[PDB]
């Protein structure tokens, strides 16, 4: 059963479940252990645990926190994950005076886009991208974590759960009540995380669905049928929304060159149809120093 | 690769991963010889049963086909199962499926209720863990019906080649799904990759030309499947095609995705 696993500290409890740092004291091999009390589980293995395990099995990538094993013991399900020492909110908090150096910001974003581009090419939406879910290690790596709210999408997509993404990282099309959604909600979240890395502050700290929308509008401008076709026909769109003007990106992300401000604005395009892809973001000039030559044929 | 160029990814890479997936998901038309106490017709009766319970509880076709694919993949891992615990293995498969696929699934007790007390809630919870442990927690297959959803979108494309917002007619989908549903009840179907079964079923309702545009597969690829499917095809045409229902509380843009049952009893036997 639980053989060579010594619990070393509770890392947390908070929707993801109960998670401990553990040592393989034979090996000095450090894992994250997620504990699921089956006994107290009316509906058996939770739907969110079945989805996260199957998804992560088939999502092996360097920028995705690996599922190593799934051990069933004593009416306990244990999920054993690769272990990373810190999450990106704590890092960003610890770095709020000094700043994160722009080399590390570019690197961290680049890596996140590579993870996200892996998920999307594998037809998986993360749907809960926030700094609490981005884990860093001691070698300059960042990785996607918590696939409990993630979902496989069909090439022809279908209407998915509507209660998705924590409020500050939530895309305007979800707040306005869009029927369908896909890859662009994840890209709005990374866009929000990018500015946050730059400013040392949440980009859009809303305290309600409507206050989130208004904070989005106050910074990017009240949208219309020109910038975002269909917006005025959307269920939660109200002709009364106030009229604010987009703001110069040199003052909402002051630290950021031409290329950064380009990338972020395309990451924050109102129209889900136009919002840049993860793959295309990796090919942005902002990264021109990190990305290098490839060819193509027909 | 019948996908047009994608914004989000390499249309070729997307399609390869999906083809690559089909390969890492094995199936065996001859798994019931591992269980020599068991008759091929037993499986049909069971899958016919799941489809029933899927319609009542207004579960998605994707939910039904996940159950089917959990059933046939699980048995291939096992040995010398008896008819006794086929109801338990199937309803437990549907339980896992329903939890994976529906926004608001049924509750555990409904899955025991239907069993007429031949299965307990806590037998179901035991089996679900053995099934999931046995399949090595690989519960993300491309179902037979999922390929039909792919093909139908590709068939209905315009200028800005959006493969993601679903644009196609519900009644054509219903009619091909009917032919695939009947085809699954017979273990010989597991000879044919799920991609091919769906492609082959569309062909019977259309042409080798449309099939190639939407699937990629060349006439030779589906040739044998098409031949095998012939009898199931003609039997569905002898009777006429069924009509798209509206479902209570199920919207209308979603009404084709709801699983359905007609008396597919004798229909399979003509073959
Ligand atoms: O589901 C989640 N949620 C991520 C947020 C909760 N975890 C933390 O806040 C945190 C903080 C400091 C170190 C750390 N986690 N280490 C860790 C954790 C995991 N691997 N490594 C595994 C455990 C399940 C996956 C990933 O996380």
């Amino acid at each position: 059963p639980m053989e060579n696993f010594q619990k070393v500290e509770k890392i947390g409890e908070g929707t993801y479940g109960v998670v401990y740092k553990a040592r393989n004291k034979l090996t000095g091999e450090v894992v994250a252990l997620k504990k699921i009390r089956l006994d107290t589980e009316t509906e058996g293995v939770p739907s969110t645990a079945i989805r996260e395990i199957s998804l992560l099995k088939e999502l092996n990538h360097p920028n995705i926190v690996k599922l190593l094993d799934v051990i069933h013991t004593e009416n306990k399900l244990y999920l054993v994950f690769e272990f990373l020492h810190q999450d990106l909110k704590k890092f960003m908090d610890a770095s709020a005076l000094t700043g994160i150096p722009l080399p590390l910001i570019k690197s961290y974003l680049f890596q996140l886009l590579q993870g996200l581009a892996f998920c999307h090419s594998h037809r998986v939406l993360h749907r809960d991208l926030k700094p609490q879910n981005l884990l860093i290690n001691t070698e300059g790596a960042i990785k996607l974590a918590d696939f409990g709210l993630a979902r496989a999408f069909g090439v022809p997509v279908r209407t998915y759960t509507h209660e998705v993404v924590t409020l500050w990282y939530r895309a305007p099309e979800i707040l306005l009540g869009c029927k369908y959604y896909s890859t662009a909600v994840d890209i709005w979240s990374l866009g929000c995380i990018f500015a946050e890395m730059v400013t040392r502050r949440a980009l859009f700290p809303g305290d309600s669905e409507i206050d989130q929308l208004f904070r989005i509008f106050r910074t990017l401008g009240t949208p219309d049928e020109v910038v975002w076709p269909g917006v005025t026909s959307m269920p939660d769109y109200k002709p009364s929304f106030p009229k604010w003007a987009r703001q110069d990106f040199s003052k909402v992300v002051p630290p950021l060159d031409e290329d950064g401000r380009s990338l972020l604005s395309q990451m924050l395009h109102y129209d889900p149809n136009k919002r840049i892809s993860a793959k295309a973001a990796l090919a942005h000039p902002f990264f021109q120093d990190v990305t290098k030559p490839v060819p193509h044929l027909r | 690769s019948p996908l047009p160029v994608l914004s989000w990814a390499n249309r070729e890479e997307v399609w390869k991963i999906m083809l690559n997936k089909e390969k890492t998901y094995l199936r065996d038309q001859h798994f019931l010889e591992q269980h020599p106490l068991l008759q091929p017709k037993m499986r049909a009766i069971l899958l016919d049963w799941l489809m029933e319970v899927c319609e009542v509880y207004k579960l998605h076709r994707e939910t039904f086909y996940l159950a089917q694919d959990f059933f046939d993949r699980y048995m291939a891992t096992q040995e010398n199962v008896v008819k006794t615990l086929l109801q338990l293995i199937g309803i437990s498969s549907l339980f896992i499926a329903a939890k994976l696929e529906e926004i608001y699934p049924p509750k555990l007790h409904q899955f025991a209720y239907v069993t007429d007390g031949a299965c307990s809630g806590d037998e179901i919870l035991t089996m679900e863990l053995m099934i999931m442990k046995a399949l090595k927690w690989r519960l993300s297959p491309l179902t037979i019906v999922s390929w039909l959803n792919v093909y139908m979108q590709v068939a209905y494309l315009n200028d800005l080649h959006e493969v993601l917002l679903p644009q196609y007619p519900q009644q054509i989908f219903i009619q091909i799904a009917e032919l695939l549903d009947l085809c699954v009840l017979d273990v010989d179907c597991l000879e044919f990759p799920y991609g091919i079964l769906a492609a082959s079923a569309l062909y019977h309702f259309s042409s080798s030309e449309l099939m190639q545009k939407v699937s990629g597969y060349q006439w030779c690829d589906i040739e044998n499947c098409v031949k095998w499917m012939v009898p199931f095809a003609m039997v569905i045409r002898e009777t006429g095609s069924s009509k798209l229902k509206h479902f209570r509380g199920v919207a209308d843009e979603d009404a084709h995705n709801i699983q359905t049952h007609r008396d597919s009893l004798d229909l399979l036997d003509k073959a």
